[PDB]
């Protein structure tokens, strides 16, 4: 079990850690989060009391280093930093724990939610989508645009998701126009899976990372990406059976965890209706179809 | 953007453009089978691809063999249309390719877009106009060449005959749309009006009668009257 200590909490802020969240008062004695499960990526995120705009946060993996948070009064945000000195770090944390100034990662034992939402998400793939190689952790916020969005302005601050475009030469073989447009299997299996992602695990990892950025930061380009990666599978007549079963599980837990009051903006009517009811895979997502029907029957 | 009453004059500028209508590509008669079920029998169709500035009509005849052994023919017809329009553009010299293709039915947008991916600087546009191009098969010479075809065939017609020697494109397109609107709402009456007079003939290579300017005014009035009457009847107004 690892720890992310905080130097201080000088401004009032709502702090999230994965699907959990805590309110912290201005200058409240607060020195971090302990008992963070090892073996998964994590995200620690922030919404200031005075600016409900710009949710922002950091993706990290405690196996990759010792990380802490410190507020920067010049840039006006809580920053993640790495501590290279293992002994300095252990000592800071030990003191803070002894003073019982840390919240505990509040994992129920029965609960697999975070595992299920991050099953295929790997820190090294996050770092290729979010390019800032001097740091071992990745910053994401509400405003960051995707590469694809940028094509239709700052490259250094972009989300480099894999570009999917159903009306593109990459998607459509010359001479197979109608075939490839109505059955995207050659785009899914040959172009994306075999060519770009290499395997379905990396595909699922990017799909899951896009969803989480959409949910935790309201990142609109991430939501576009999540839905595109779902629609590419559902619009393919030929999908490995293991992928379909795993997709049903992935989407079930995403739909389960989504805030009920965000389903209006985070769920695209056309994609979900086409996927659950018209597509080749309308009959391959039983768990996802059942939780969508019993929770968001309005959207459908 | 979509073409409508507001940007109508754009049809007659010097940017090359083509209308494409697919309403007569897949044509069937519906009949009963021996067992009393219903079946379709296809007949020859055509793509109606028209330059509204010049009157060029590239009439691609769609022979019933193109449907043999195919499923979901109404869907396939849209993709066949787009395949043939793309092949027409490719055949055309670069300076003769359109800058826009306006489709008369929005369901042609995605098929044409996908077939035209190699032409990213050709704009594919829908329209809010209810153009009467479906009535093209009420033009006798056009109907005759479609039904007689024994194989796929492209036939080249001036749909304005030589009207452009005396009138502008705008006026020619208005006359064409009026004649076609008339043939669509009451084909029998429309055709009676055009051929009532034995002394007015159709040149061997033209589609419409050789009316003088004054006879065109009478004809156009007769066609307007036909259209308003039918409209009253349609709505009891
Ligand atoms: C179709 C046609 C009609 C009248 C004149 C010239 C043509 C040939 C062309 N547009 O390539």
């Amino acid at each position: 079990m690892n720890t992310v200590p905080f130097t201080s909490a000088p401004i009032e802020v709502t702090i999230g850690i994965d699907q959990y969240s805590f309110n912290v008062k201005e200058n409240q004695p607060f020195h971090g989060i302990k008992d963070i499960p090892i073996g998964h990526v994590h995200v620690i995120h922030f919404q200031h009391a005075d600016n409900s705009s710009m949710r922002y946060g950091y993706w990290f993996d405690c196996r990759m280093g010792n990380f802490y948070i410190q507020y920067d009064p010049k840039d006006g945000l809580y920053k993640m930093m790495e501590e290279r000195d293992g002994a300095k770090f252990e000592n800071i944390v030990h003191n803070f724990k002894e003073r019982q100034m840390m919240v505990s990662y509040p994992k129920i034992d029965e609960d697999d939610t975070w595992y299920n939402l991050t099953e295929f998400v790997q820190m090294d793939k996050i770092r290729k989508i979010v390019r800032k190689d001097e740091n071992q952790f990745s910053y994401v916020d509400s405003s960051m645009t995707t590469v694809q969005e940028n094509e239709l302005s700052d490259p250094a601050h972009s989300l480099n998701y894999t570009v999917i475009n159903f009306k593109s030469r990459e998607a459509i073989r010359p001479g197979h126009e109608m075939e490839d447009f109505l059955d995207k299997s050659y785009y899914l299996n040959t172009v994306m899976l075999q060519g770009i992602f290499k395997n379905s695990s990396n595909y699922f990892g990017e799909l899951q990372f896009a969803f989480l950025n959409a949910m935790f930061f309201g990142n609109y380009g991430s939501s576009l990406q999540w839905h595109a990666m779902i629609e590419l599978i559902c619009s393919s007549a030929t999908v490995p059976k293991h992928m379909l079963d795993k997709l049903d599980e992935i989407l079930y837990y995403q739909i389960k965890t989504l805030p009920e009051q965000y389903s209006d903006i985070l769920l695209n009517e056309r994609v979900w209706n086409i996927c659950l009811y018209s597509s080749f895979q309308k009959n391959s997502l039983h768990n996802t179809e059942k939780i969508m029907e019993n929770k968001y029957p309005e959207l459908l | 953007g979509a073409m409508n009453s507001s940007n109508y004059a754009e049809l007659f500028n010097n940017d090359i453009k083509l209308f494409v209508d697919d309403t007569n590509v897949y044509r069937v008669t519906v009949h009963k089978t021996f067992e009393g079920n219903v079946a379709t029998k296809a007949i020859n169709g055509c793509i109606f691809t028209l330059n509204p500035k010049t009157g060029h009509l590239f009439l691609k005849i769609i022979h019933t063999s193109v449907w043999a052994g195919q499923k979901r023919l109404s869907q396939l017809a849209k993709w066949k249309t787009a395949e043939e329009v793309s092949a027409l553009v490719r055949s055309l010299p670069k300076e003769e390719q359109p800058k826009q293709i306006i489709v008369t039915r929005k369901a042609m947008l995605d098929p044409l877009e996908v077939h035209m991916l190699d032409f990213p600087n050709i704009a594919i546009r829908p329209t809010e106009l209810r153009l009467p191009f479906s009535a093209a098969m009420s033009i006798d010479k056009l109907s005759d060449v479609v039904m007689k075809a024994t194989e796929p065939q492209m036939v080249l017609f001036n749909i304005y005959d030589d009207w452009l020697d005396r009138i502008s494109s705008y006026t020619a397109f208005s006359r064409l749309t009026l004649l076609l609107r008339a043939l669509k709402t009451n084909e029998e009456s429309a055709k009676m009006i055009l051929l009532s007079d034995p002394t007015i003939t159709i040149k061997s290579y033209h589609l419409w009668p050789s009316f003088t300017d004054e006879q065109w005014i009478t004809i156009e009035s007769q066609m307007r009257d036909l259209i308003l009457t039918e409209y009253g009847r349609k709505y009891n107004v």
